[PDB]
RNA sequence: CCGACUUACCAACCCGAUGCAAACUGCGAAUACCGGAGAAUGUUAUCACGGGAGACACACGGCGGGUGCUAACGUCCGUCGUGAAGAGGGAAACAACCCAGACCGCCAGCUAAGGUCCCAAAGUCAUGGUUAAGUGGGAAACGAUGUGGGAAGGCCCAGAC
RNA sequence: UCCUCCUAAAGAGUAACGGAGGAGCACGAAGGUUGGCUAAUCCUGGUCGGACAUCAGGAGGUUAGUGCAAUGGCAUAAGCC
RNA sequence: GCUCAACGGAUAAAAGGUACUCCGGGGAUAACAGGCUGAUACCGCCCAAGAGUUCAUAUCGACGGCGGUGUUUGGCACCU
RNA sequence: UGCCUGGCGGCCGUAGCGCGGUGGUCCCACCUGACCCCAUGCCGAACUCAGAAGUGAAACGCCGUAGCGCCGAUGGUAGUGUGGGGUCUCCCCAUGCGAGAGUAGGGAACUGCCAGGCAU
C-alpha cells in the first residue's frame, strides 16, 4: 500500500516537474535499498544512474539502505554529474518529505554539484 | 389512472416526436396493438382501453402498457390570449409511436384479442394494426 | 430446405436501398467466423412466405448467390419499425 | 410566469483556434470549465481562465488517465 | 488546361447566396450563359454542388 | 418475554426483461464554425479614413422551441429564399406559391411554372392503360363481399360452398 | 441592476410573458506560498446508542464536498486539518 | 454622501382625477361592428361489455373521440 | 543474448475487473531496537532512522480463461442542405453527407531506456 499511496502522493509533484521540462534530481529511498538517477525534462531518457546496487558503491559502503549510503551515492552521483557536465536541476523529492536519508543525500549533491 | 407519483418537473415542453419510433417490438404480452401513425393517448384513455380489455377477459390473463402519461401538458384554459407567460397544466397523455405496441394481452384467443383492439381503435382516434409477439 | 434465388448487390446505400424497395428488393448479409463478406438481395414474397415457417431460424437452408448452394443459418434479425417488412436477415455459415 | 431568467451570458467557449496565430500575450480559449486544460507550453489565471505562454499553431489532443480533453501546442 | 464546356439554365435568383456567389465565380449571369471554364477535381465539385440551377455538356 | 408455523398481499435489491427526456450524453454526428497547405474564377465584392442617408414598424415558399388545440394569411422567434427594389409571366381574382431578371421601339428567333376538349394563345400522337369516381374538383378517425390486379395458400372428378 | 441551467441552427449569442432556485456579500481566517488526508452510502458487533451521535471489519470511488441558488470544474483535487 | 432598487446611472430634490375636457396621429393597436383556423359553446358522426326484464344493434348507452353550423365560446391581428 | 526486480518515456480501460497457479540468487515490503535525526490535535499506529533472525499471509510481478466493461463489424439507419412533390400536426423523389444502435467477430496487453542476480 504505500507504493500506491506514495505515487498518489507524489503525482503532482512529478507531473509539474514534467511539464515544466526542467531536468529532475530524482530519488526513491526503500529501507534496504535505494536507486537515484538523472531524468531528462520530459522523461524520456536517464543521464546518470548510481546506485547502492553496483558493485563498486555497494563493496565500499558497509550497509546498502541506510542514510550513510545515501550521503555516498548523492556524493557520486554529483561528482559524475559533474563529470558529464550536470549544472542546473529543479529538486524533485518524489513525494517524500525533505528530511532524513533524502535530506542528507541531497546534501551531498549540494556539496558534489548540483545547485539547490 | 396511469399518472406519475412526481414528476421532474412541473411543466415541460410541448415537445417533439417525430420520425421512427422505438418500441417497435412487443416485449410483455401475447396479443398487442400497433399504431402506425401519430397522436396522443390521455391518461384517461389508457386508463379506459385497460379496463375495456379487463371486461372482454373476464379477468383472464394479464394487461401490459409501455407508454406513460408521464409528461404533464399545459394547454390553455379556453379563451386565454398567446401571452400570459405559458399556459397552466391541465392534463397528462403520451403521443403515438410508429410500430409500438400500446395495450397487450394474453390468455384469450386470436379472435377476442383483435376484437379488444378493434374496440380500442372504438375508444381511441388512432389508426391501429393487431401484432404478436415476434420469434426473436 | 429452402433454396432461395438471390444476386450479388454490386453498389449498396440509402438510395439505392430506396429504389430496391421501389424495384421490390431487400437486403441481406452473408457472414459467419472467418469467411469473406458478402451480401444479397432477396426476393421479398417469397423470402416472408419461407420465413413464416417455424423451422426458418432453425433448420440448415441453402442459397443460390452466383450459382452455387451456400448452406447458413440464422443469427439476427431486424424489422420495419410498424410495417411487415423484415429491415435485415442474418446469417452463419454451417 | 415568474421564473423566465438566463445570464447575461459571458460569452464563454473556445475562442482562437488551433490554426490560428498567437499575438505575444493572446488566449487560446475562455471558459469557465477547464474542459481543455494546460498542458506543455499552457498556463492558467485566477477565475477558471486559461492563457497559454507558448505561439504559434495550437495543438488539439487528449490525455490523462481520466481521459481528459488539454490543449498542447505545436513547433512554429 | 482541360477545358470542359459549361452552361446555364437558370439562375441564383431564389437562392442562397452560397449558390449566387457560385453562379458569380462560374461567370454565370443569364439564362443560357454559355461559358468555357477549365475542370479540376475543385470545378468538378462545384459542378456536382450545383448541377440543379446549371448544366454541363461535353 | 424470546416465540412455532403459512399467506392468490406490497415491493427494497440483483438477475431475465420495458423504459425515457428543455433542463443527463460512459455514443457519435452532418452541412459547416474556426481555421491552416491549392485549379480556375471573380471590372477589388477586404481594410483605413472623411461628406451625407434611411429605417430601431419587413410579409409569404423550403427548418426546430414556448406557443397554440402536435390549428392558422398565427407568433417572440434563430433562418435561406422570392418579393421589397420587378413589371411582365398562370393562378377565378390574391406581389412571395412555379418563374424571371424589362435600357427603348420594330405586327422579328432558342426560352422557364400555369403548360396543350370548348372559352383558349398550347398536341385532341404510338405503345400500358386505368377507372364510375367526374377522379381531377375539399371535411377525418371509421369501415364495409365494389373493383384491375399480383403473389402466396387449402379442398379438389376416390365429390369442394 | 446584478446571478444557476436547456434556448438558439453540436464556436458564439440570441426573446419577453419559452420551466425551476437567488444577492446588495462574508472568511484576517473558510486565506495564500508551503507540510498532510480523501468521500457518500449499507451489512456485522458492542454498556450507553434507537435507522442514524461514538467505536471497531467489510462493499463502491467522486454517486461526498463545495460559503451560498446552481451549473460547469475539480483526485494533482479549489473537497477534508 | 445611491433600497438614484427601473440600479450604462435624464435632477441634489416629485403623487393622482377628468363622464367638463382639448390637440397631433394610427387600422402600428383594441371593442359592437368588419377574414383564415376549428380546441370548443352547440350540433352532426365512433364500436359494443350492457341501465336497457334477456336482448347490442329500440329513449338507448356507460370506461372511452373526430368533422364541423360556420351559429355560438374562443385563437390570430388586420380590410375599415 | 533471456527470465525475475527496481528507477522513468510511447497507448491512457483491445491497458482496465475477475478466477485457476508461480518468486526469494537479485529483489520489495512484512519484520528486530526505535534510547537517536525526525511524528502524533492518543499510540515509531503513519512516516522514519541503526539492521537482516525469518518472511511471501496482504501486496507486487508473470502465464491461462474471453466470465465482465471496451473496440469496431458488413448489411442497415434517421436526419442536413440541395432542386421536385404530396397523402402538409407529418411523409416521400436524383445525388453529395451520413449518425447511432448493436451483432456474427478481437484484445488480459503491447513498447522503450538504464542497471542488479543469474550464462554464453
Ligand atoms: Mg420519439
Ligand atoms: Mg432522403
Ligand atoms: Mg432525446
Ligand atoms: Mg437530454
Ligand atoms: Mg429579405
Ligand atoms: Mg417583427
Ligand atoms: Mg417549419
Ligand atoms: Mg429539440
Ligand atoms: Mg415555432
Ligand atoms: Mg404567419
Ligand atoms: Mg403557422
Ligand atoms: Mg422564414
Ligand atoms: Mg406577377
Ligand atoms: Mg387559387
Ligand atoms: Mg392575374
Ligand atoms: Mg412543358
Ligand atoms: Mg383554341
Ligand atoms: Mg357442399
Ligand atoms: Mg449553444
Ligand atoms: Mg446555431
Ligand atoms: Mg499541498
Ligand atoms: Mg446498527
Ligand atoms: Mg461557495
Ligand atoms: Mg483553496
Ligand atoms: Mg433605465
Ligand atoms: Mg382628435
Ligand atoms: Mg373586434
Ligand atoms: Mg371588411
Ligand atoms: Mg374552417
Ligand atoms: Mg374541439
Ligand atoms: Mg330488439
Ligand atoms: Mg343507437
Ligand atoms: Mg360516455
Ligand atoms: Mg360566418
Ligand atoms: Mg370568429
Ligand atoms: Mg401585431
Ligand atoms: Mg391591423
Ligand atoms: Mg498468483
Ligand atoms: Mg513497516
Ligand atoms: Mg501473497
Ligand atoms: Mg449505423
Ligand atoms: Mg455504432
Ligand atoms: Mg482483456
Ligand atoms: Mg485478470
Amino acid at each position: 500500500d504505500k507504493k500506491s499511496a506514495r505515487i498518489r502522493r507524489a503525482t503532482r509533484a512529478r507531473r509539474k516537474l514534467q511539464e515544466l521540462g526542467a531536468t529532475r534530481l530524482v530519488v526513491h529511498r526503500t529501507p534496504r535499498h535505494i536507486y537515484a538517477q538523472v531524468i531528462a525534462p520530459n522523461g524520456s531518457e536517464v543521464l546518470v544512474a548510481a546506485s547502492t546496487v553496483e558493485k563498486a558503491i555497494a563493496e565500499q559502503l558497509k550497509y546498502t539502505g541506510n542514510k550513510d549510503a545515501a550521503a555516498a551515492v548523492g556524493k557520486a552521483v554529483a561528482e559524475r554529474a559533474l563529470e558529464k557536465g550536470i549544472k542546473d536541476v529543479s529538486f524533485d523529492r518524489s513525494g517524500f518529505q525533505y528530511h532524513g536519508r533524502v535530506q542528507a543525500l541531497a546534501d551531498a549533491a549540494r556539496e558534489a554539484g548540483l545547485q539547490f | 389512472m396511469l399518472q406519475p407519483k412526481r414528476t421532474k418537473f412541473r411543466k415541460m415542453h410541448k415537445g417533439r416526436n417525430r420520425g421512427l419510433a422505438q418500441g417497435t417490438d412487443v416485449s410483455f404480452g401475447s396479443f398487442g396493438l400497433k399504431a402506425v401513425g401519430r397522436g396522443r393517448l390521455t391518461a384517461r384513455q389508457i386508463e379506459a382501453a385497460r379496463r375495456a380489455m379487463t371486461r372482454a377477459v373476464k379477468r383472464q390473463g394479464k394487461i401490459w402498457i409501455r407508454v406513460f402519461p408521464d409528461k404533464p401538458i399545459t394547454e390553455k384554459p379556453l379563451a386565454v390570449r398567446m401571452g400570459k407567460g405559458k399556459g397552466n397544466v391541465e392534463y397528462w397523455v403520451a403521443l403515438i409511436q410508429p410500430g409500438k405496441v400500446l395495450y397487450e394481452m394474453d390468455g384469450v384467443p386470436e379472435e377476442l384479442a383483435r376484437e379488444a383492439f378493434k374496440l380500442a381503435a372504438a375508444k381511441l382516434p388512432i389508426k391501429t394494426t393487431f401484432v404478436t409477439k415476434t420469434v426473436m | 430446405m429452402f433454396t432461395i434465388n438471390a444476386e450479388v448487390r454490386k453498389e449498396q446505400g440509402k438510395g439505392a436501398s430506396r429504389r430496391l424497395r421501389a424495384a421490390n428488393k431487400f437486403p441481406a448479409i452473408i457472414y459467419g467466423g472467418k469467411e469473406a463478406p458478402l451480401a444479397i438481395e432477396l426476393d421479398h414474397d417469397k423470402v416472408m412466405n419461407m420465413q413464416a415457417k417455424a423451422e426458418f431460424y432453425s433448420e440448415v437452408l441453402t442459397i443460390v448467390v452466383d450459382g452455387k448452394e451456400i448452406k447458413v443459418k440464422a443469427q439476427d434479425v431486424q424489422r420495419h419499425p410498424y410495417k411487415p417488412k423484415l429491415q435485415h436477415i442474418d446469417f452463419v455459415r454451417a | 410566469t415568474r421564473n423566465g431568467r438566463d445570464s447575461e451570458a459571458k460569452r464563454l467557449g473556445v475562442k482562437r483556434f488551433g490554426g490560428e496565430s498567437v499575438l505575444a500575450g493572446s488566449i487560446i480559449v475562455r471558459q469557465r470549465g477547464t474542459k481543455f486544460h494546460a498542458g506543455a507550453n499552457v498556463g492558467c489565471g485566477r477565475d477558471h481562465t486559461l492563457f497559454a505562454k507558448a505561439d504559434g499553431k495550437v495543438k488539439f489532443e487528449v490525455k490523462g488517465p481520466k481521459n481528459r480533453k488539454f490543449i498542447s501546442i505545436e513547433a512554429e | 488546361a482541360k477545358t470542359i464546356k459549361i452552361t446555364q439554365t437558370r439562375s441564383a435568383i431564389g437562392r442562397l447566396p452560397k449558390h449566387k456567389a457560385t453562379l458569380l465565380g462560374l461567370g454565370l449571369r443569364r439564362i443560357g450563359h454559355t461559358v468555357e471554364r477549365e475542370d479540376t477535381p475543385a470545378i468538378r465539385g462545384m459542378i456536382n454542388a450545383v448541377s440543379f440551377m446549371v448544366k454541363v455538356e461535353e
